[PDB]
């Protein structure tokens, strides 16, 4: 979310 | 682990260990309707009413008795002619995953009301195996 390129999408494995 | 699908990047296969696996819905037939049930009795039958507000015991299947699922709030289908009316032997069972297909059932509206859904597939399923991944519990504890 924060720190990574600009704005990332969908980080979460569930 | 969301999204449940089929065809994608998920699961991997191909083995084809003898296919023997395939839905198949059943719907009302003719001869017999479908029915609800209120009240269960000892066990080869079960206290229910058709939709129609026919109060009737129908008695459960002797070969479905196998997969026969019967329910004191679930859908059904029972043969009539059988017991010479009035009374209707449960023919198959007719699930609450189904009940959306229900309306397909050709047998309640769109504004009929159905009992029980189960997070997909039945649900108590007793007993459990592996039970790995974890142990320790981690990340939460007392929650």
């Amino acid at each position: 979310m924060r720190g990574s390129h600009h704005h990332h999408h969908h980080t979460d494995p569930m | 682990p969301k999204n449940k699908g089929k065809g994608g990047k998920n699961r991997r296969r191909g083995k084809n260990e003898n296919e023997s696996e395939k839905r198949e819905l059943v719907f009302k037939e003719d001869g017999q309707e479908y029915a609800q049930v209120i009240k269960m009795l000892g066990n080869g039958r079960l206290e229910a009413m058709c939709f129609d507000g026919v109060k009737r015991l129908c008695h459960i299947r002797g070969k479905l008795r196998k997969k026969v699922w019967i329910n004191t709030s679930d859908i059904i289908l029972v043969g009539l002619r059988d017991y010479q009316d009035n009374k209707a032997d449960v023919i198959l069972k007719y699930n609450a995953d189904e009940a959306r297909s229900l309306k397909a059932y050709g047998e309640l509206p769109e504004h009929a009301k159905i009992n029980e859904t189960d997070t997909f597939g039945p649900g108590d399923d007793d007993e459990i195996q592996f039970d790995d991944i974890g142990d320790d519990d981690e990340d939460i504890d007392d929650i």
